C-alpha cells in the first residue's frame, strides 16, 4: 500500500496529494521554488485542476502569473490548455491577468480558442476579452479556431459576436476562412461562408481563399466557395 | 491520467 509519504512535491501536488504536499512546505519546501524545468507547484496544480492546493499555494505567497517552462507561459495559461474552466475561473478571481501572452505568442483566449475549449472561451469573451482580440502572431481566435478546431465548436459560438470575419493575421493575411481551407477543416468552411466570409479576398501573396482550394484539387471545397458568390 | 508533462510545442 502507497501511502504518498515516499512522494516528492511535484508528484504529489500533480496527483493532488494535498497532506502530503502541506507536510513538504511546512518542513521548508519554498511554494516559490521552480523544479528542474523551470515550473512552479502552482503550474502544476493549475494544470491538474487542484483548487484546493491552488488556494493553499497562493496564500503561501506563491507567484499568480510566474512565467515557467519551455513555452514561457503562467499557470492560468496551463489551466487554459488543459481545459478546466473552473481553475481559470479560480485563478482569475486572485488576480491571474488572461492577456499576457505566452513564449508561442499567445494569450488565453487564443489558447482556448485553438484546444477547442468552447466554455472558456466563451467565459473570458463574458469577463471582458475582445472576441477579436488578435494574439503576436496576429492570429484572432477565430483564425485559431478555423486552423486548429475541426468541429463546429468554438466556431460557432464565436460567430454568434460581432466579428469581424474578413480579418487577416499580420504576417500572412489570412483570414479565418483561408486559414479552414488550408487546414481542410471542412466543418468550419461552411460556418465561415454562411457568416460571410469573402471567398475572393486575397492574403499576402495575392491567394484568396477560392485560390488556396482551387490549389489544394479539393473538389468538395471549390464546389461550395464558388457557390457563395 | 494526471497531467504530469509540461506543455509543448506542437
Amino acid at each position: 500500500i502507497d501511502d504518498y509519504s515516499t512522494w516528492d512535491i511535484v508528484k504529489a501536488t500533480q496527483y493532488g496529494i494535498y497532506e502530503r504536499c502541506r507536510e513538504l512546505v511546512e518542513a521548508g519546501y519554498d511554494v516559490r521554488q521552480p523544479d528542474k524545468e523551470n515550473v512552479t507547484l502552482l503550474h502544476w496544480a493549475a494544470i491538474n485542476n487542484r483548487i484546493d492546493l491552488v488556494k493553499y499555494y497562493i496564500s503561501k505567497g506563491a507567484i499568480v502569473d510566474q512565467l515557467g517552462g519551455d513555452l514561457n507561459s503562467t499557470p492560468l495559461h496551463w489551466a487554459t490548455r488543459q481545459g478546466h474552466l473552473s481553475m481559470v475561473v479560480q485563478l482569475m478571481k486572485y488576480g491571474a491577468d488572461p492577456s499576457l501572452i505566452d513564449g508561442e505568442g499567445c494569450s488565453c483566449i487564443h489558447l482556448a480558442a485553438q484546444f477547442g475549449h468552447t466554455s472558456i472561451v466563451a467565459y473570458l469573451i463574458a469577463k471582458g476579452q475582445d472576441v477579436d482580440m488578435m494574439d503576436q502572431n496576429g492570429m484572432t481566435p477565430l483564425m485559431w479556431a478555423a486552423y486548429r478546431t475541426h468541429s463546429v465548436d468554438p466556431t460557432r459560438l464565436l460567430l454568434t459576436f460581432n466579428v469581424s470575419v474578413n480579418l487577416g493575421d499580420k504576417y500572412h493575411k489570412n483570414t479565418a476562412l483561408h486559414w479552414a481551407v488550408l487546414a481542410g477543416n471542412t466543418t468550419v468552411i461552411s460556418l465561415l461562408l454562411e457568416a460571410g466570409a469573402n471567398v475572393d479576398a486575397q492574403n499576402i501573396k495575392g491567394e484568396s481563399a477560392l485560390d488556396l482550394a482551387k490549389q489544394r484539387k479539393n473538389v468538395w471545397m471549390i464546389n461550395h466557395l464558388q457557390e457563395a458568390r | 491520467g494526471v497531467v504530469a508533462s509540461q506543455p509543448a510545442r506542437v
